[PDB]
């Protein structure tokens, strides 16, 4: 059924980049759009941008303008989301959800997410 | 971006109107959804466009959206049921724009 | 096709039509709120003919 | 021609000669790529039962169309304001199309930057449906049309239709309009494409107030509305928003009664009630697409028509009261106004039969208006893989294309030639200053219109 | 002409004609790079079978080639209706191709990013083998038609052929064709290259059901099938498969009989066993390719001539039973039976003799059929080293090239003369509702074909 999988977790020291990976498993995956929502601690979700699945073209945010890259693989399946400069700040539980219209032109909504995903960012080794 | 209520309460058989506010542009010609968050799984489709509720979604959950304030409220709560709560909504370039945390107490 | 569902599904309509009187359950609640005709509602949409 | 030298020019005019009208209108127009190439059914089904009368059955193309249909595309609020005051009726004659400088981009995203980039040599798609052999969609008054403003560039609306079903499931008689099928020119960055189309013989639209009330032959057909005061506490306190429909039902399922027959809004003096289904309502610029209040909206009345029309809120007679009649032999009616922003032509449906079919939003009702302009990105494939796969290619680059638009239509007049003595109602701009010119930008840019306007002014005797 | 004009429209369209019907279609292609532009050699071994049955050699080239041979590319399901119900039988007579809107692009690959840009100047060869000088595929009902829905975007297959062979080894005569000592047409982007084909006269196809049987002369000839049954209860629990299937042998290689000479499927009023290997079963859209089981596959049959040929799991007769006939003076039979997803031609080898030479699996068989077209992308070399080496250049820039593809055929008929009193048989949708249009996309967006569709309905007199 459908169903979006993110990885297992990384920790990463302040300056280091880490790609996040979402294996979208049991539909077309090039007909729908797939947002990566944000959420750090004590703070309320963040939108880092879609990606358009066949497209390969993104669209990002106002705030992760500069920071965020994201690429996609159609043969794999799966997406990913690179954060190249990672920070204190930025330490969150990463989700890819994907736009579901539910059989209508009219409607739009993040109807599948995945299980989930956390980046502990910490210089402390 | 969205100005929604931060913290609200609730009581065993109460009804909560949970509100959310935005601009003629962010959420005047666009729908609002309501999304369900729980602290370490991931968020749940609550409410898709201003009236509807998706299959998995129970009876109770509702939606009532108004030119740019657009509220939720839900009936015959439980402290199962408390959890987070966010307010997302779509603007020209079809940015998603989620409106804040607002979390229950029941009690 | 039907005479009632001529319509576009995907675009809404620039025409308003009426959609609540009252605010709700309670006392002088009277009020008007007008809204888009849309796909997402087809029974109102104003139509060009009847039967 | 080629690639740098330019395919068209532009031309917004309105040209004015004698009895008749030539006025062209030209606009920028983005068509994104829709449904990532892909036909798809919709239908709303959101419960088993889903909804009794907003079920729909039908499909999605991916094709977009072009709506001028309305007046506002075709004409400058003086050229209005000239051709109300000074006419009794007109009507189109001839349109003439120009679709020129086609531009396609190539959106590509490396390193985290999107870059658009001029795809030279990619195609787009477009033709006449010129036997109305698709459904006809322009007819109900969608939004997308041009825009008022030459100076809007605009987005092009995406093309998809409906069909027979019962609940949320088709039935046989349904059937799927391929696009595809059609022969259907392509262009490049170089080409234009024109076309021209001769309007069939249409009664003028008679733009006048009869003068002589038709009491000082019985008046026209009414079929009831309730009533509404714009002025809450008049209004009962219930929910009789959809209750107190008024409402034609066909195949079990019901539809409001949107404008309905004809009918003056309301009796002389009072001007606060309307009809609650019977008046087009326009939104201001800038209105919410849901519960709006009751001034972000404009209310169209016929308040000129109720010498022969029977007003929309009272019952036509007593023989008991008699709330909806039919025709009789000599009755006389009027038609409904037509207004800036409303349609222009929408399209008689094909039957065995039909009585007065001037329809009931306004406009002229044709059995063979304007052909549909259907228009997609020829689809691009990205790499597809050196090992042959059976299945069709899911992944296309990125990809939309823009460029310009223009239409020239050409609309005869019937001059006044009354007798009156004493001086006309003509519409005219007040000279009490404001914040801000009506009909023009505000400090945004921001071109809002903040009134509709009727096209009866002129009077006649009955 | 040049980059920024288009070279050729999208024509899709049928057009019926008195007797005779011309149905075009268009499909949009891309062309990938296939065997790294290298000739090579293919046996069992690189491929890994180790049976003598599947032994066979020889060479897979980079050249594409296009496949319409099947029905469903040229007639929409209208038409195909619309061709059975009101027609006693057809056959094509010519048959257009053209080529045009070439456009090439080139992959780049960077560290984690591919980005498609156009190489303006980059070229494509085609040619058409028209003395028939080439092996020709298309006779062996391969994969990689046309897409039967227009707005679906098809990739080009790989062209390689099987020559002589001992077991994996070659002998002398085993003959190897280097497509480039062909002469070939050089398209940029801006060229197109279009032929015209005519149709040698061949007999009509023949749909129609005879409505009197032959013993109401003899009937034709008879090869048995072991009649295996949809009730897998009834089925003997044995692995008879492979064992049980007749099958005409060669060289000391047993090829299975696919499907054989035209029999009828099965006794009147029995509808569920069918020959194992008589009749052709056609896979379901969503099936796929290895070991499915029953529902997946859509099974033909040709009860249509249970009158004429005798039934493929029935004896022709005593004389003792007689297994296989052979031909006798004054038989009478009919051929195998066109589906909407079926053949269209196939070639008539070359030989000093045959009998009958109209193919088994249905369509028209041909001393000159409709040439094949190949097609590759002239290899971009990339940057040699400054310094000569006599090697051939290894390293070239990865590219794929896309457009789009026409091809337009003229069929012909022969009208239905009887003087039946009471109604026929029609081919019809079913009105009763289901959650989807037959022959239409579903919600998911991928176009589903539910049944196949035989040729033969109306009836004549035997």
């Amino acid at each position: 059924q459908v169903q979006l999988v993110e990885s297992g977790a990384e920790v990463k020291q302040p300056g280091a980049s880490v790609k996040v990976s979402c294996k979208a498993s049991g539909y077309i995956f090039t007909s729908h759009n797939i947002h990566w929502v944000r959420k750090a601690p004590g703070q309320g979700l963040e939108w880092m941008g879609k990606i358009n699945p066949s497209g390969g073209d993104a669209n990002y945010a106002q705030k992760f303008q500069g920071r965020v890259v994201m690429t996609r693989d159609t043969s794999t399946n799966t997406v990913y989301v690179q954060l190249r400069s990672l920070r204190f700040e930025d330490t969150a539980v990463y989700y890819c959800a994907r736009v579901h219209d539910f059989w209508s032109g009219y409607h739009r909504a993040l109807d599948i997410w995945g299980q989930g995903t956390m980046v502990i960012v910490s210089s402390a080794s | 971006v969205l100005t929604q209520p931060p913290s609200a309460s609730g009581t065993p058989g109460q009804t909560v109107t949970i509100s959310c506010s935005g601009s003629s542009s962010n959420v005047g010609s666009h729908s609002v959804n309501w999304y369900q968050h729980l602290p370490g799984t991931a968020p749940k489709l609550l409410i898709y466009s201003n009236h509807r509720r998706p299959s998995g979604v129970p009876d109770r959950f509702s939606g009532s959206k108004s030119d740019t304030s657009a509220s939720l409220a839900i009936s015959g709560i439980q402290s199962e049921d408390e959890a987070d709560y966010y307010c997302a909504t779509w603007d020209g370039r079809l940015n998603v724009l989620f409106g804040g945390g607002t979390k229950l107490t029941v009690l | 096709q039907s005479l009632d569902r001529l319509m576009n599904p995907l675009i809404d309509q620039y025409l308003y039509y009426l959609s609540k009187t009252i605010n709700g359950s309670g006392q002088n609640q009277q009020t008007l709120k007008f809204s888009v005709a849309g796909p997402s509602n087809m029974a109102v949409q104003g139509r060009n003919y009847i039967p | 021609d080629g690639v740098g030298s330019s395919s068209g020019n532009w031309h917004c005019d309105s040209q004015w000669l004698g009895d008749r009208v030539i006025t062209t209108s030209t606009r920028t127009w983005a068509l994104p790529t829709y449904n990532n190439h892909l036909y798809k059914q919709i239908s709303n089904s959101t419960s088993g039962g889903s909804s009794n009368d907003n079920a729909y059955f039908g499909y999605s193309t991916p094709w977009g169309y072009f709506d001028f249909n309305r007046f506002h595309c075709h004409f400058s609020p003086r050229d209005w304001q000239r051709l109300i005051n000074n006419n009794w009726g007109f009507r189109p004659k001839r349109l003439n199309f120009k679709l020129f400088n086609i531009q396609v981009k190539e959106v590509t995203d490396n390193n985290g930057v999107k870059t658009i980039a001029n795809n030279l040599t990619s195609t787009v798609q477009v033709f006449t449906d010129s036997d109305y052999q698709l459904p006809y969609v322009l007819g109900s008054a969608h939004e997308g049309c041009l825009p008022p403003f030459p100076a809007d560039v605009f987005m092009i609306p995406q093309y998809g239709y409906l069909t027979l079903n019962d609940g949320s499931q088709a039935v046989g008689r349904s059937s799927f309009y391929c696009l595809e099928y059609f022969p259907s020119q392509m262009l490049r960055t170089g080409n234009n494409f024109q076309f021209s189309y001769e309007f069939e013989n249409v009664p003028f639209h008679s733009s006048y107030a009869h003068s002589q009330s038709l009491d000082r032959y019985i008046p026209g057909p009414s079929y009831r509305q309730q009533r509404v005061s714009t002025t809450v506490t008049q209004n009962n306190n219930s929910e009789f928003a959809w209750p107190g429909a008024s409402s034609w039902a066909l195949n079990g399922r019901n539809s409001l009664m949107n404008p309905g027959p004809a009918m003056a809004s309301h009796k002389e003096g009072e001007d606060r009630f309307f009809p609650l289904s019977g008046s087009l309502i326009f939104g201001k610029q800038g209105t919410g697409r849901d519960n709006v209040d009751a001034d972000k909206v404009m209310i169209t009345n016929e308040e000129e028509i109720k010498t022969t029309n029977p007003v929309a809120t009272e019952s036509y007679g007593q023989v008991g009261w008699v709330q909806n009649q039919g025709i009789l032999p000599g009755m006389v009616w009027q038609d409904r106004d037509v207004y800036l922003q409303g349609p222009i032509w929408a399209k008689i449906p094909h039957t065995d039969g039909n009585f007065h079919p001037s329809p009931l939003m306004g406009g002229f009702g044709m059995k063979h208006p304007p052909p549909q302009i259907l228009i997609k990105n020829t689809p691009v494939p990205a790499d597809p893989p050196t090992a042959f796969n059976k299945d069709k290619l899911n992944s296309f680059i990125t990809q939309y294309s823009t460029g310009q638009v223009s239409v020239e239509i050409e609309w005869e007049l019937q001059k006044e030639n009354s007798k009156r003595w004493n001086p006309e109602i003509q519409y005219t701009s007040n000279y009490y200053k404001s914040n801000n010119v009506e009909f023009a930008v505000n400090t945004e840019g921001v071109y809002s219109e903040p009134r509709p306007i009727g096209t009866r002014y002129l009077t006649r005797n009955l």
